[PDB]
C-alpha cells in the first residue's frame, strides 16, 4: 500500500545509530544471538531493542506480502504483540535488549 | 477504357452480379485466436463452439462463389469471374457453381494449373520454420486480358473480397476489372472478410486495403474488423467499463450485451466520398448501417440451438451480404430511405438467420421464399 | 412533469441537484388477510417464500 | 489392449520443425485446424479415413492454429482447412491445398507428387 | 501461537450492513469588502 510497513506496525528504526545513542544504551554489554540461513517464526509478547552489526535479516508479518529490510548498523525496536516471522539469508548475530514497561 | 463489347440489350431481370476472386470449397479465411479450445481429437464436442462461437467467427463469411450461390438462391442473378484448373477439381468447382445457375461464362480454365493447389518452398528464417509461395494457384493467376468484358458491363453490382489483395497479380487484375465495371456503371461492393494474414497489425493492413477501400461504394464488415482497422483496445477498454457506484440509467443496470453503436464521426477515418452504403455486422444480431445522410442499426437474432445437432455458422454472413445485395438491386430507394433501408436490411437477417441452421455453407444457403417466411415470422408485421 | 420520462419503481437513495439516484425495488400487492414472512429489512434470496 | 480411436497426432511448431528437419522416407501431411471452425469437423473425418488407407505410407499430422497461430502465419495459412503436403525430398517444393478437398484429391497428391 | 508453528522474502459495489448486501450499478441507477464565497471562517 501507500503507508511503509514500519508506520504501520510501529516499528523503530534507527538506522546508522551514532556510537553515542549506542554507548548511551549499553549495547556493548547485551548478549549476542547468532544464526545463519533459518527462518524463525515469533510473536513479540515484550518490547525488544535488535542492533545488528553482522548480518542481513527480512522481517514479514503475519499476513503480509511485503517486508522490512534491515541492515547493519540499524537499531530496531520490535514492538509488543507483533506476529512477524524473520528471516535470514546469512550468517547473523545481533545484540537485545528485551524492555518492560516503562523503564527505556 | 477505350470502346464497348458486344452487342447493347435491354437485359433480363434481376440485374446481374458480379462476384470476383476465387472459388473454394468451404475455407472460412477469417482466423483468429480463440480462448476456449474444446478436444483435439474428438471433433463430436466442437459443435459446442458453433453456438457458443468466437466473436470473429459469429456469421463467417467465405469465398465469392458462396455470396454468388447465395444470391442466386435467394432470387438473383449472378456471374463469377476467376480462375480454375483444367482438373477434375476445378470441373467439380465449376460443375458446382452451374447446378446452383450461376453463370460461369466468366470463369477461364487453366490446362496446366492444379485448382486450389499452390507451390511452397520451407525455410528456416532466424531458427522458425516459414514458407514463400513458388507457383500461385491458378484462382490467384487471373490476368486482365481473361477478364470477361460482357459480364463486367452487364453486372449492376461488382463483388470481391480482400483476399485477392493477399496475390499481386489478382490485386492488378482486381483494379482493372473495377476500372471496367465503374466505366459500364456498375457498383462496387467490398465485403472484407480479411483472411489470417491481414490480422497481423492495423497500421499494415490499413495500407494495404486503402485502395480498394476507397474503391468502393458498398462496403460489408463485421464488428472485429472494423474496431481492428480503428481501434481495438480502445473499444475493448469501453465494453469492459463498469460504473463504480451506480449506472447512469435504468437500462445500465440490467447487464445486457453490448450493442455499442459506432457514431459517424468515429466513421469518419474511414469514410470517403464514392462510399454510398457501410454495413457494420454483428453477426446477424445487429446490423449497423452508415450512409453519407444517416446512419442506424437494424436489432436482429439468432437461434443455433433450436437444432443443436445441425446448426452451423458457416456461409451465414455471405448469405447476409447476398441478401443486402438482391434487395440493393431492386430496391434503389434502400441508398436514401432509411426506413426502406431498415425493411430491407431485415431480409438478409432473415437470410443470415437460416443459414445458420445447416451442416455446410452451400449446402444450408437459403431460398427466397424460406427467407421471406422466416422474416414475416420473426418480426411484427409494421416491420415488414 | 408531461416533458419527463416516467420514474421507475425504487427508493430514492440519492438526492442532488437535477438528478436523483433511485434503489430499484419491486412491491407485491397483498390483500387482507395475507401473511408476511419475514420481519422488517430481512434478507429474502431469489425463491424464498 | 483398446486401440486408440485417432490416428493423427497433434503436434507443436517446434515438434513439427524437428520432423521436416529430420530424415523423411514416407511423405508427411500437415492439418492446420481449429475445433471452432465448423468445416475442419469434416477435414478430421477424411484425414482420419486417409490415415487408415496410408498405414506406413504416410504420415498424417496436425496443428492447432489456437496453439500455434503465429507458426501458422509464418507457414503462409490464409485461411482454414489448410493441408500441407511435404515431399521426402528435401529439392522438392511442399504443396498447400485449400478448402475441403476430396479424399481422392488427397490420393492423387501423394501418389504422383511426393 | 507463532511460537509453536514447526513465502521467503529473499526468493466494484458498496457494502451495506446493519447481514450484509452489496448495493452497486446493478441496483442503483440515476434518473434525470469581497465576494462571498464557500469557506473556512477561522
Amino acid at each position: 500500500m501507500q503507508t511503509p510497513l514500519e508506520e504501520l506496525y510501529n516499528v523503530k528504526v534507527e538506522r546508522k545509530v551514532s556510537q553515542r545513542r549506542l554507548e548511551e544504551l549499553g549495547v556493548s554489554r547485551w548478549s549476542v544471538w547468532k544464526t545463519g540461513k533459518c527462518k524463525l517464526p515469533w510473536d513479540w509478547q515484550v518490547d525488544q531493542l535488535v542492533y545488528i552489526e553482522e548480518g542481513e535479516v527480512r522481517v514479514v508479518p503475519e499476513g503480509s506480502k511485503r517486508f522490512m529490510q534491515f541492515l547493519a548498523g540499524d537499531l530496531v525496536r520490535y514492538p509488543k504483540w507483533l506476529e512477524a516471522d524473520l528471516f535470514f539469508n546469512a550468517p547473523y548475530s545481533e545484540r537485545y535488549c528485551f524492555k518492560a514497561y516503562a523503564d527505556d | 477504357v477505350d470502346y464497348d463489347d458486344g452487342i447493347d440489350f435491354p437485359y433480363d431481370d434481376p440485374p446481374l452480379v458480379c462476384c470476383f476472386g476465387a472459388v473454394q470449397k468451404e475455407f472460412v479465411p477469417v482466423v483468429r485466436v480463440h480462448d476456449n479450445p474444446m478436444h483435439p481429437d474428438i471433433y463430436s464436442q466442437w459443435k459446442m463452439l458453433q453456438w457458443d462461437p468466437p466473436e470473429f467467427g459469429r456469421a463467417p463469411g467465405g469465398p465469392p462463389s458462396n455470396v454468388a450461390i447465395s444470391h442466386v438462391r435467394l432470387g438473383g442473378r449472378a456471374a463469377f469471374m476467376g480462375k480454375v484448373g483444367g482438373d477434375d477439381y476445378g470441373e467439380e468447382l465449376v460443375l458446382m457453381m452451374n447446378k446452383e445457375r450461376v453463370q460461369t461464362r466468366g470463369v477461364k480454365f487453366d490446362e496446366g494449373a492444379s485448382t486450389a493447389c499452390t507451390r511452397v518452398k520451407i525455410k528456416f528464417e532466424d531458427g522458425k520454420m516459414k514458407a514463400e509461395t513458388v507457383k500461385e494457384p491458378p484462382e490467384d493467376s487471373l490476368l486482365a486480358s481473361e477478364l470477361n468484358l460482357a459480364v463486367l458491363k452487364e453486372a449492376r453490382i461488382f463483388h470481391f473480397n480482400s483476399e485477392v489483395l493477399t496475390s499481386p497479380t489478382m490485386e492488378s487484375t482486381l483494379f482493372k476489372a473495377i476500372q471496367w465495371s465503374k466505366k459500364f456503371g456498375g457498383l462496387i461492393f467490398f465485403d472484407l472478410n480479411l483472411p489470417l494474414p491481414l490480422w497481423r497489425s492495423r497500421n499494415e493492413t490499413r495500407k494495404l486495403i486503402k485502395k480498394s477501400w476507397d474503391e468502393a461504394n458498398i462496403i460489408e464488415v463485421s464488428q472485429q474488423e472494423l474496431e481492428f482497422l480503428l481501434d481495438e483496445e480502445y473499444y475493448e477498454r469501453r465494453r469492459n467499463y463498469t460504473p463504480q457506484y451506480f449506472a447512469e440509467d435504468f437500462e445500465q443496470t440490467k447487464n445486457r450485451r453490448d450493442y455499442y453503436h459506432y457514431t459517424p464521426e468515429e466513421i469518419k477515418p474511414l469514410w470517403h466520398d464514392d462510399l454510398k452504403l457501410l454495413v457494420v455486422t454483428d453477426g446477424t444480431l445487429r446490423l449497423h448501417y452508415y450512409t453519407p445522410k444517416f446512419d442506424g442499426v437494424v436489432v436482429g437474432t439468432e437461434d443455433v440451438l433450436i437444432t443443436p445437432f445441425t446448426c452451423d455458422r458457416t456461409g451465414s454472413g455471405d448469405a447476409v451480404v447476398a441478401g443486402i445485395m438482391r434487395k440493393l438491386t431492386t430496391c434503389p430507394e434502400m441508398f436514401e430511405d432509411q426506413d426502406v433501408l431498415e425493411r430491407q436490411l431485415r431480409f438478409a437477417v432473415a437470410a443470415g438467420i437460416i443459414s445458420q441452421w445447416t451442416i455446410g455453407a452451400v449446402r444450408g444457403f437459403p431460398t427466397e421464399s424460406a427467407t421471406q417466411n422466416l422474416k414475416e415470422q420473426v418480426y411484427v408485421p409494421s416491420m415488414w | 412533469a408531461k416533458k419527463e420520462p416516467y420514474l421507475k419503481s425504487g427508493q430514492v437513495l440519492i438526492v442532488q441537484r437535477d438528478s436523483v439516484v433511485i434503489r430499484s425495488a419491486k412491491p407485491y400487492l397483498a390483500t387482507p388477510g395475507a401473511k408476511v414472512h419475514g420481519h422488517y429489512r430481512e434478507i429474502l434470496y431469489e425463491g424464498d417464500t | 489392449f483398446v486401440r486408440e480411436d485417432y490416428l493423427v497426432r497433434k503436434l507443436s511448431a517446434q515438434e513439427l520443425q524437428d520432423l521436416v528437419k529430420g530424415e523423411r522416407k514416407v511423405p508427411l501431411i500437415v492439418d492446420f485446424y481449429a475445433t471452432w471452425c465448423g468445416p475442419c469437423i469434416l477435414m478430421a473425418q477424411e484425414l482420419e479415413m486417409l490415415a487408415v488407407e496410408y498405414e506406413s505410407n504416410a504420415m498424417i499430422v496436425k496443428v492447432d492454429t489456437d496453439d500455434e497461430y503465429e507458426f501458422a502465419r509464418d507457414m503462409q495459412v490464409r485461411g482454414l482447412p489448410t493441408l500441407f503436403f511435404i515431399s521426402p525430398d528435401p529439392s522438392k517444393d511442399a504443396i498447400r491445398t485449400e478448402g475441403l478437398i476430396p479424399l481422392q484429391m488427397m490420393r492423387d497428391i501423394i501418389d504422383n507428387d511426393m | 501461537r507463532k511460537r509453536n508453528n514447526p513465502m521467503n522474502p529473499f526468493y466494484h459495489g458498496t457494502i451495506r450492513m446493519f447481514s450484509l448486501l452489496i448495493l452497486s450499478s446493478s441496483n442503483c441507477f440515476r434518473i434525470g469588502t469581497i465576494k462571498n464565497s464557500s469557506g473556512p471562517l477561522g
